[PDB]
């Protein structure tokens, strides 16, 4: 068996060298080669590098690694990582018995990435969905540079607690944030309110929408 | 059979050519740790030309 | 099991040459340690290294024999001979042939040695071994005495080495006219009259003399 | 192909001719070309049969 | 040179520490790897320490030690002596010509062994040797401590005229002594006298055999 293990994450700061480790668990590295692969949120993996050392065309200079022969384990390394190169990476080894492996991942964070703020917008219900008997406000975020945003809904007065459903948020292609939130209810009671209001909580900012059915 | 190598960071080249190449030389000596031969057979040395 | 053997000529004359001769037995010279060297010890007193040889032509003397020891070793037959011209009478020890090790980091090492040899360098009053029975409870003891043998490296036996219980050897002593002389017994009790004879056994190295008697 | 090396299939290194059509040969014999008698023993210019 | 040098003796009590010390007449002595070895009396010499921390299988635990390079001195203790280990030891190590160099050799010698007194046997000449106008008297000494045993011989009124020849003592594998004694004659003094007898000397004991070749 040959189990390559990933830590869970690392940050470096930009512009300098970022290295990622891959040990593996036993076995002989020096048998079957190793691969890394780059992989983003909403797509397939790519290969970067192959044959330990070599690396396809197309892909930039940056991308660079060694193996370590006296721990038996893999490493890759960015000379002048960007902001372009946060992405997940996979080491791939085979087992002596043509058993392919692939490690657990290890999710590259550029630390030296400005903060941001939260894009809140509100959209009230359709003509549609009235239609349908129904009702679904939805309170998009977007933006926002910290994961621990929360969200929050306040009625015409006071706040209130309905069908609330909240997204968890995920990295962007842009390397930033989106998360959506969700309020149903029923038509009655949208027409016998006079406002709604959705309620986004960011570090160190708050901002509020307040929008009316009517009129 | 020469005094002094060079260095490996600055090893000596040295080419051959215009004269009688006899490998017979390094089989009478043969004070060699290794031997290994790529493409070319040690047996069949002095039979080719280059 | 790795084991080895000094051989050679026992018996060298004044200001000569002296030869011998090592055999290896399970391992190859070019591989197991790349070196073998020669040590002799004089009667009493320690070790003295005197050189070993590369199979690819590395050799290292001792300076203070540079100008008399020369070694050579043969890569096919596993065995490594030492040479050493114009001996001294002072010369006569118990000469020695062992490896070194040298795969690791430094030469380092001396692990397995052989069995000896007493190499004699002095001519005069040479002469062949010769062989005398002793005379002879619930026990009883006898034994073979050997005389008038100027070549130390003498061995001798018991019923050829079967059931050698109770054998004991004595050291030697060198008389006033140049011969050695060597006894042994053996204690045995009174039953043992119906099998397993009371034969005694002794063989000279430097001269191939072999002589049977109870 | 077994993963620990599957060494029960194995091929004649040289020869001192070449094989005639249909020409089966199971020597064993240690296989010498070079200028030195090998003796019937692996020496350092000496090839395996197999 | 690497000139080596070893206190030529050592006593010392049994189930006790033992310190011995090989110095470096010449040359640093930590420049390269020493080694020490064991020569038990009638027996190859073994090794004992390697690297000069280190001990090979199968020799005990009672070995070790250490170098100096300040005092130039190859420090080793044994620690609970005991019987078997009286024998010869040797530092070696390796000048940087690549020389070779043995010590002077060391006897270790156990103090602490009880007292043990002489065997004496002696052996008469045979009608083989008779019979080749010879004859010669065979006695054996051993199982006998102290080094201060004697011989002596008589002819049944006063010692032997003729030569008598004497073996060194030397020490046996089983921590006990050896030695012999011969006494070469004429036949015809052999039958003309009444008895010979090998006399041993030990402090406050004497032991005889007395034989007689008439009788």
């Amino acid at each position: 068996e040959f189990m390559l293990t990933q830590p869970h994450s690392v940050s470096e700061s930009p512009e300098m060298t970022v290295t990622i480790s891959c040990t593996g668990s036993s076995g002989s590295i020096a048998d079957n080669y190793v691969q890394w692969y780059q992989q983003r949120p909403g797509s397939a993996p790519t290969t970067v590098i192959y044959e330990n050392y070599q690396r396809p065309s197309g892909v930039p200079n940056r991308f660079s690694g060694s193996i370590d022969s006296s721990s038996n384990s893999a490493s890759l390394t960015i000379s002048g990582l960007k902001t372009e190169d946060e992405a997940d990476y996979y080491c791939q080894s085979y087992d002596n018995s043509n058993v392919a492996v692939f490690g657990g991942g290890t999710q590259l964070t550029v630390l030296g990435q400005p903060k941001a703020a939260p894009s809140v917008t509100l959209f009230p219900p359709s003509s549609e969905e009235l239609q349908a008997n129904k009702a679904t406000l939805v309170c998009l975020i977007s933006d926002f540079y910290p994961g621990a945003v929360t969200v929050a809904w306040k009625a015409d007065s006071s706040p209130v607690k309905a069908g609330v459903e909240t997204t968890t948020p995920s990295k962007q292609s842009n390397n930033k944030y989106a998360a959506s939130s969700y309020l149903s209810l029923t038509p009655e009671q949208w027409k016998s309110h006079r406002s709604y209001s959705c309620q986004v909580t960011h570090e160190g900012s708050t901002v509020e929408k307040t929008v009316a059915p009517t009129e | 059979n020469a005094t002094t190598f060079a260095s490996v960071y600055a090893w000596n080249r040295k080419r051959i050519s215009n004269c009688v190449a006899d490998y017979s030389v390094i089989y009478n000596f043969a004070p060699f740790f290794a031997f290994k031969c790529y493409g070319v057979s040690p047996t069949k040395l002095n039979d080719l030309c280059f | 099991q790795v084991q080895l053997q000094e051989s050679g000529p026992g018996l060298v004359s004044p200001s000569q040459t002296l030869s011998l001769t090592c055999t290896v037995s399970g391992g190859s010279i070019r591989n197991e340690v790349y070196y073998w060297s020669w040590i002799r010890q004089p009667p009493g007193k320690g070790l003295e290294w005197i050189g070993y040889i590369h199979y690819s032509g590395n050799t290292y003397y001792n300076p203070s024999l540079k100008s008399r020891v020369a070694i050579s070793v043969d890569t096919s037959k596993n065995q490594f001979s030492l040479k050493l011209n114009s001996v001294t009478a002072a010369d006569t020890a118990v000469y020695y042939c062992a490896r070194v090790s040298v795969g690791g980091r430094l030469v380092s090492t001396f692990d397995y040695w052989g069995q000896g040899t007493l190499v004699t360098v002095a001519s005069a009053s040479t002469k062949g071994p010769s062989v005398f029975p002793l005379a002879p409870g619930g026990t009883a003891a006898l034994g073979c005495l050997v005389k008038d043998y100027f070549p130390e490296p003498v061995t001798v036996s018991w019923n050829s080495g079967a059931l050698t219980s109770g054998v004991h050897t004595f050291p030697a002593v060198l008389q006033s006219s140049g011969l050695y002389s060597l006894s042994s017994v053996v204690t045995v009790p009174s039953s043992s009259l119906g099998t397993q004879t009371y034969i005694c056994n002794v063989n000279h190295k430097p001269s191939n003399t072999k002589v049977d008697k109870r | 192909s077994k993963p620990s090396g599957n060494y029960n299939y194995l091929y004649r290194l040289l020869r001192k001719s070449k094989l005639k059509p249909f020409e089966r040969d199971i020597s064993t014999e240690i296989y010498q070309a070079g200028n030195k008698p090998c003796n019937g023993v692996a020496g350092p210019n000496c090839y395996s049969p197999l």
